[PDB]
């Protein structure tokens, strides 16, 4: 069979530049490439056919050229719409494959997040667990690191973190962390805190509450 | 094939085996290659 | 309007069968090949299987070979994937696409147009409706500043769930983030806002969450402590 493996997995561009991702098949498929476009639960959408030839409809800032087993998709000047994942594709030949898939960034300027820290609801707590809920919100570049401490004890293994989507106006993201432990646990201890760490940030970000407080 | 066979100087019969009667189109699953070349009164026939 | 709607997603067990259906328009649909492909979340895009414009020719991937079956009902105009003994691991969301003719070789084309998709989820956890909690405002900072505010949609299944923030009144600096599979197998996810403090009390806020699989509908208010 053939194994198509896309460069890069993922990549930030500004606004009108140029970018290229290029993919390479295991063996020579000839011209029988094609790339897609691919939005967020939104089903893939053809851009390229034959490695070059523009689907009908398709923005002409796209572009794709091949030869040997070596092919690249251009897109001249990069647009905010252009936000997706790519992928190229070998029809050549049985079974038909897909490329990992390289993911598309804007890049803006670095924007530092501002820090939310939510206790458990009483209602909550009635059941067995408590959450508790750290919210990042609007801040660039995509990664950022939350630590939780309780009475200033690292924590592992109880956390579950979700990112959105690039943000439509801001281009920003947004990440919420949950902490996830027992009533009888939760009771037992008086300080939570989450601490962010980011580009953006000089110094740490820490939250805090105190439980019965 | 053909409509009647004149005189035949040789006749040759195989194996049971059976062959892909229906029409697929996708991967190829197998590859057979052969090679046809008669020298000297010859009929060679090579495969893989 | 070349169009493909994808029905049939669901939760299913494992050994269950769904059956799949793409209905078509727009072209002639006996003239050719149709295709699915099913995008799993963690995983990328793969292409499951493919059948000749005859309708005899088929082929698969090899994972689903004895238990996947394409078929086609050119009348119907409808193109179907039975599936069966699912695994966890099928859980994917599943697209009918209109793809090229192989004959075309080296001038592949792709897969020119798709459908939505359907979501088929294998797991053995039933279907059960979310707790929604509120996120209430807290911040230690003077008011005037911003505050943030949300719902904690947990422990439902399956996906998917809606949210809606003052029936659609309020949609700026809406987040809702992705839900993710907890331990328990069980989804959760958050919504939230940012609003200013100064709204607080006098803006009503109040988070919309419908989850169509369980039927179940909720409207939680959200208030300062």
């Amino acid at each position: 069979d053939i194994q198509m493996t896309q460069s890069p997995s993922t990549l930030s561009a500004s606004v009108g530049d140029r970018v290229t991702i290029t993919c390479r098949a295991s063996q020579s498929i000839s011209s029988w490439l094609a790339w897609y476009q691919q939005k967020p639960r939104k089903a893939p959408k053809l851009l390229i056919y034959k490695a070059s030839t523009l689907e009908s409809g398709v923005p002409s800032r796209f572009s794709g050229s091949g030869s040997g087993t070596e092919f690249t998709l251009t897109i001249s000047s990069l647009q905010p719409d252009d936000f997706a994942t790519y992928y190229c594709q070998q029809y050549n030949s049985y079974s038909l494959t897909f490329g990992g898939g390289t993911k598309v960034e804007i890049k803006r300027t670095v924007a530092a997040p501002s820090v939310f820290i939510f206790p458990p609801s009483d209602e909550q707590l009635k059941s067995g667990t408590a959450s508790v809920v750290c919210l990042l919100n609007n801040f660039y570049p995509r990664e950022a690191k939350v630590q939780w401490k309780v009475d200033n004890a690292l924590q592992s293994g109880n956390s579950q973190e979700s990112v959105t989507e690039q943000d439509s106006k801001d281009s920003t993201y947004s990440l919420s962390s949950t902490l996830t432990l027992s009533k009888a646990d939760y009771e037992k201890h008086k300080v939570y805190a989450c601490e962010v760490t980011h580009q953006g940030l000089s110094s740490p970000v820490t939250k805090s509450f105190n439980r019965g407080e | 094939v053909y409509s009647s066979a004149n005189n035949c100087t040789f006749e040759y019969v195989s194996q049971p085996f059976l062959m892909d009667l229906e029409g697929k189109q996708g991967n190829f699953k197998n590859l057979r290659e052969f090679v046809f070349k008669n020298i000297d009164g010859y009929f060679k026939i090579y495969s893989k | 309007e070349v169009q493909l709607v994808e029905s049939g997603g669901g939760l299913v067990q494992p050994g269950g069968s769904l059956r799949l259906s793409c209905a078509a328009s727009g072209f002639t649909f006996s003239s050719y090949w149709m295709n699915w492909v099913r995008q799993a979340p963690g995983k990328g895009l793969e292409w499951v299987a493919n059948i000749n414009q005859d309708g005899g020719e088929k082929y698969y991937v090899d994972s689903v070979r004895g238990r996947f079956t394409i078929s086609r009902d050119n009348a119907k105009n409808s193109l179907y994937l039975q599936m069966n003994s699912l695994r966890a691991e099928d859980t994917a969301v599943y697209y009918c696409a209109r793809d090229p003719y192989d004959l075309y070789g080296d001038y592949g084309g792709t897969f020119d147009y798709w459908g939505q998709g359907t979501l088929v989820t294998v797991s053995s956890a039933s279907t059960k409706g979310p707790s929604v909690f509120p996120l209430a405002p807290s911040s230690k900072s003077t008011s005037g500043g911003t505050a943030a505010l949300g719902c904690l949609v947990k422990d439902y299944f399956p996906e998917p769930v809606t949210v809606s923030w003052n029936s659609g009144a309020l949609t700026s600096g809406v987040h809702t983030f992705p839900a993710v599979l907890q331990s328990s197998g069980l989804y959760s996810l958050s919504s939230v806002v940012t609003v200013p403090s100064s709204s607080l009390g006098t803006q009503t806020y109040i988070c919309n969450v419908n989850h169509k699989p369980s039927n179940t509908k909720v409207d939680k208010r959200v208030e300062p402590k």
